RNA sequence: UAUCUGGUUGAUCCUGCCAGUUCAUAUGCUUGUCUCAAAGAUUAAGCCAUGCAUGUCUAAGUAUAAGCAAUUUAUACAGUGA
RNA sequence: GGCCUACCAUGGUUUCAACGGGUAACGGGGAAUAAGGGUUCGAUUCCGGAGAGGGAGCCUGAGAAACGGCUACCACAUCCAAGGAAGGCAGCAGGCGCGCAAAUUACCCAAUCCUAAUUCAGGGAGGUAGUGACAAUAAAUAACGAUACAGGGCCCAUUCGGGUCUUGUAAUUGGAAUGAGUACAAUGUAAAUACCUUAACGAGGAACAAUUGGAGGGCAAGUCUGGUGCCAGCAGCCGCGGUAAUUCCAG
């Protein structure tokens, strides 16, 4: 069609964001991937 | 001109913003009970905080004062009701004790994990917010539902959803729509 | 606290506030509201008596339809349905107000850039179903750099949407998106349908009322340059001149319009620029009665003497010492002899002889006017008079902005009581055709292309050029890649840019400053910040913002963003020394400890001698100097470094080679061209390679 | 201006000073879903275009509408009703 | 009832603060703040009072010193044929008050109730939706396996090691799940809209594209400043070429 379209850049209008994780997106995962990461440390501090 | 809709907030935030011990202490809880917020801990601290205040007060009144007897009893039975206060320690000097973990242990989130149907604290989150697991025939999608002793037996998958009969589900059926449309007619 | 308070004459303690809290909390909030009211002080220079029509210019995507939108606004203000609207049209909407609509072309950036310099108020319609197209976004960006007009957006195609819930969400999105482009708190009106060929009266009535109280602010460019919009176009040539010379002539042209902004001086011979044709000059200036007169204005004319049917004007569409001084036949000898009845090169004016002056100036009693119970009173009075003379300037508001604003307001009515005394003959020449005087100014040397290829649908304005602006020097501007535009700009790559009243492509050059010791050219543009730049072209005032584009031909746009470079100008000269860095590389072919023999950097042993003592450095970062031209081979030289150079190492001598600015200049001449879209100028470096198939 | 850490010494202390440490207005950025939903402020109780915000009839005060209606016992009236 | 008048008398209040002045003063229920004692605030959902541009006067009436009543003056201010006539948003909405600012000129009497001659009419009272993160509530942006080496475990260790119980960092992988949204229908509603339901649709990073602040380094044939070589310092959107050009400390 002849009618010109919005670019995804100028729609959301997010310019110059530094690269981020996928895991800030769902907080219940970053809680999971922290505790599962901070349970490996617990096996290393004590037995 | 209409009666105020009343409200109030349900959490309180730490005075000391950056205390490293409290921060590690908080995170471990989050990673244990599948929380997403420091607020989900802030919230409970606040709940506890008033419960403890009530109890402190009641304790100052004479033994067997009517209010104390009446309002203390009430608070104890409310706590035993949901499995926060053990049967033995049923007399409010231990509600004066009572930890945050005792409260977090009773969330529908954690209760689903204890049964093992979810198989994880986080699998327990995702299931709940996704319309599986119920109490009666009544679906519950709130992780903080707080499982009252006599419904613990009734945590189970819902009649709807997969996992509880009903039907597989659009993402699976969509595949069975590529099974019979590729290999057949 | 006991005696500090009592130091002042009034009891300090007695005066206090009943509430500390309310006094203090209210005091901060009131102050914030004020500070907000304060804005930097400006000048209006538009007349209180005869204001021009505030030009309102509908813009937007073409398939929405702005012709039927302007026909549903003029039929509710004058109750007279129009048809096939083309060109600028003036309608009286009120007892003192009378706006002038102007349908832009949507297809032409050559006119879209042109209109935003003059549109006082711009009505922007964005399709509700299609949101914002590129043409809306492109127009908003160009308008902001030149000077922001008052924008009142509207949203056609609102009726189409199937579900009201989805429609409400879409309205919020456009309203929120509009706030970022313009100013937050500004809401675009929505029109439900065009079933009868016009919008609903209730929606239109609100839109007409909202526009009426616009009270547009004064743009900086518009109060420095006399401008006008051409109402009707007229060629005044003999057809016998046409039949003899055979369509080759440049035609004598009379043009008609309303002046604006600042007084266009009435001595014929000021140079003045048609947007999109070229630099012309005025030849004859004449003022005729305006077709549309406000009813309040008409009443005054009727009273002095002692038009209801036509409420709109759309011509393009179908229905003494001083007068003894300023003569040149009189000699200045005769001028004073006519007034009573010498070279300026000597500084002391002509006196009389000291014989005649000493006898005259025996007594000083002629000049004693200029120096500095009843009796007692008189004396006192005299003293008072002298005290005022002795200390008057020293002896003679709450907010500084309000005061310094009185430097403008007192400056306004001291024009007005001055102009009033003149007013019938002297004021007109002094007035010089003041803003809104519907003037008939005629031209000459307008090309044949302009009268042949003309349609009234595109506008034509005049820019009264300042004598600053009339020349051609290389300007020092600074600019960046407009961050919507994808590719970065290249040095020495032509760029159409709208600087002042002119639209033109020139060959810029993008010149950083190596920590303010010189002007080094880059090769590209720093892709997120302003770089200092330079380009040939016309000259302007400093602190003038421009907004330069890429390919403006509508045949070649694509879906990319058109506006590529925005910025202001810093200063202007006629020569900027501009430096490209070159470095001379060399390689060592015999090293020692702390002394190298470096080959093939210099060709002859004489070439080295022009360069000895030069602070050579290497890749590795060690310094040195080059000292003597080695003889027995013709090229090489001995150079002492600070430490042992390797064999694997590459010496580089920094140096500076000056460059030039290519003096190409090309006004766009858009509506001299026949097709009036798709004006194609100089191609980009990448485009020429594809055409010539180079790599 | 209380409470806490931190500082002058090669060190240990105390008095001693300096350094950090809400909920009310504005502004900035951001704003997917449910429910809930308020909405003042230049010491200007300043000024107001336009539209609306006060009208009202039962079996039961007044009907010759040259009003509508017709039938239904109605030649005083009797329905309905401006 | 000194409320007012006539006669007559000389009384009345005051350091236990009269009288006067100030108030960015309507009073109260109350608010915020948490050892206690206090301190500060209340124009503002309820009660009371007062006012309707400013003053005064008054008609009607049970009730007004009424202003969506009248009369006069003052100040504003509109209409005109110049003779005259007319207006009072501190109701609802809406506009101005500066030259740079932000709630809709929408729907209904279905509820709540009020008024009338009255079940019926009227009600911008009030309710409905629309409109900037005032405050408050609930709480997505992902969940699980397999594999490829790497581990720490642990039994053995004369010495290869990996092999099961999983700690998890992985640049190929694997199928499951779900609403954000889009949408038959029914429900909702005065009618709509949303919600609660729910057919059909709707997730792999190149989306259906999480933010807003903060700590820290690195890079150039770059620039600048100082220096007892090659260093020290500031710093670096800028280099040499190049912007349909570069894939580039993956960004």
């Amino acid at each position: 069609d002849g009618k010109r379209a919005i670019n995804y850049q100028i729609l959301k209008n997010k310019g110059l964001t530094p690269k981020r994780n996928k895991d800030n997106r769902n907080s219940r995962v970053k809680k999971r991937k922290k505790y599962q990461k901070a349970q490996k440390k617990l096996k290393s501090v004590r037995a | 001109p209409r009666a105020p809709r009343t409200y109030s907030k349900t959490y309180s935030t730490p005075k000391r913003p950056y205390e490293s011990s409290r921060l590690d202490a908080e995170l471990k809880l989050a990673g244990e009970f599948g929380l997403k917020n420091k607020k989900e801990i802030y919230r409970i601290s606040f709940q506890l905080s008033k419960i403890r205040r009530a109890a402190r007060d009641l304790l100052t009144r004479d033994e067997k004062d009517p209010k104390r007897l009446f309002e203390g009893n009430a608070l104890i039975r409310r706590l035993v009701r949901v499995g926060v206060l053990s049967e033995d320690k049923k007399k409010l000097d231990y509600v004066l004790a009572l930890k945050v973990e005792d409260f977090l242990e009773r969330r529908l989130q954690t209760q689903v994990y204890k049964l093992g149907l979810a198989k994880s604290v986080h699998h327990a989150r995702v299931l709940i917010t996704q319309r599986h697991i119920a109490v009666g025939k009544q679906i519950v999608n709130i992780p903080s539902f707080m499982v009252r002793l006599d419904s613990e037996k009734h945590i189970d998958f819902a009649p709807t959803s997969p996992f509880g009969g009903a039907r597989p589900g659009r993402v699976a059926r969509r595949n069975a729509a590529r099974k019979a449309e590729a290999s057949g007619e | 606290a006991k005696k500090k308070l009592h130091t002042q004459g009034h009891n300090a303690k007695a005066f206090a506030v009943a509430a500390p809290g309310k006094m203090a909390r209210t005091m901060q909030r009131s102050s914030d509201v004020n500070e907000r009211k304060l804005h930097v002080p400006m000048v209006d220079r538009t007349p209180e008596d005869d204001p021009p029509p505030f030009i309102v210019a509908v813009v937007g995507p073409p398939g929405t339809g702005k012709t039927t939108l302007i026909r549903s606004l003029v039929r509710r203000m004058t109750k007279s349905t129009l048809n096939d609207i083309q060109g600028p049209i003036t309608v009286v909407s009120g007892k003192h107000r009378r706006l002038t609509f102007l349908e832009c072309p949507a297809d032409d950036l050559n006119a879209m850039i042109d209109i935003a310099k003059i549109a006082d108020l711009v009505l922007l319609l964005i399709d509700g179903n299609f949101g914002f197209e590129m043409e809306t976004m492109e127009f908003l960006n160009i308008a902001q750099h030149h000077g922001m007009p008052r924008v009142l957006g509207v949203a056609t195609h609102l009726d189409l949407f199937k579900s009201q819930s989805t429609l409400r969400a879409s309205k919020k999105r456009l309203k929120h998106r509009f706030w970022t482009e313009v100013y937050q708190g500004a809401k675009l009106f929505y029109l439900s349908g065009v079933i009868n060929g016009r919008y609903p009266d209730r929606e239109i009535l609100n839109l007409s009322r909202f526009i009426s109280v616009m009270k547009f602010r004064p743009l900086k460019w518009r109060n420095e340059h006399p401008y006008m919009l051409a109402d009707r176009f007229t060629d005044l040539t003999h057809p016998e001149l046409i039949e003899t010379q055979g369509l080759q002539i440049d035609r004598k042209v009379a043009i008609y319009g309303y002046l604006h902004g600042t007084p266009l001086p009435s001595a014929p011979g000021t140079r003045v620029h048609i947007a999109g044709v070229g630099d012309f000059s005025v030849a004859q200036i004449e003022k005729l009665p305006d077709p549309c007169p406000t009813p309040f204005y008409q009443q005054k004319l009727d009273d002095f003497e002692r038009d209801k049917d036509k409420l709109i004007y759309a011509p393009m569409s179908d229905v003494n010492i001083g007068k003894l001084i300023y003569m040149d036949n009189i000699s200045p000898e005769e001028c004073i002899r006519r007034w009573r009845g010498v070279d300026l090169e000597k500084f002391v004016p002509y006196f009389d002889t000291f014989e005649k002056l000493a006898k005259k100036w025996k007594s000083v009693d002629a000049i004693k006017e200029r120096f500095l119970r009843e009796m007692n009173a008189a004396k006192k009075e005299k003293l008072r008079a002298q005290f005022e003379i002795e200390e008057g300037e020293n002896f003679k508001y709450d907010t500084w902005y309000e005061l310094q604003k009185a430097k403008i307001s007192k400056q306004l009515e001291i024009n007005n009581i001055e102009y009033q005394e003149m007013t019938p003959e002297q004021r007109q020449r002094i007035e010089g055709f003041k803003a809104g005087s519907y003037v008939r100014i005629v031209f000459e040397k307008v090309p044949m292309e302009f009268v042949k290829n003309f349609n009234p649908k595109f506008p034509i304005v005049m820019g009264g050029l300042l004598p600053t602006e009339i020349k051609f020097g290389i300007v020092k501007a600074r600019l960046r890649r407009h961050r919507w535009h994808k590719k970065i700009l290249k040095t020495n790559d032509p760029l159409v840019l709208s600087l002042g009243w002119r639209r033109f492509q020139t060959l810029p050059i993008y010149t950083t400053t190596d920590s303010r010791t010189r002007t080094r050219m880059l090769k590209y543009t720093p892709e997120h910040t302003y770089c200092n730049a330079a380009f040939y072209g016309p000259l302007c005032s400093p602190n003038t913002p421009f907004c330069g584009v890429q390919i403006v031909a509508n045949s070649d746009t694509g879906n990319g963003f058109r506006i590529a470079a925005t910025g202001i100008v810093e200063e202007i000269d006629v020569n900027i020394e501009i430096v490209k860095k070159l470095k001379l590389v060399g390689f060592p072919y015999k090293i020692f400890k702390n002394t190298a023999f470096i080959k093939d950097m210099f060709s002859s042993a004489m070439e080295v001698a022009r360069f000895e003592g030069a602070q050579i450095k290497t890749v590795s970062g060690i310094r040195g100097e080059i000292k003597r031209a080695l003889s027995k081979p013709e090229g090489h030289y001995r150079a002492a470094f600070e430490d042992k150079i390797l064999m694997s190492d590459i010496v580089i001598l920094r140096s500076w080679y000056p460059v030039r600015v290519k003096k190409f200049y090309n006004p766009v001449t858009s509506l001299l061209l026949k097709e009036k879209t798709e004006w194609k100028g100089l191609r980009l470096t990448g485009q020429i390679r594809a055409a010539m198939n180079l790599e």
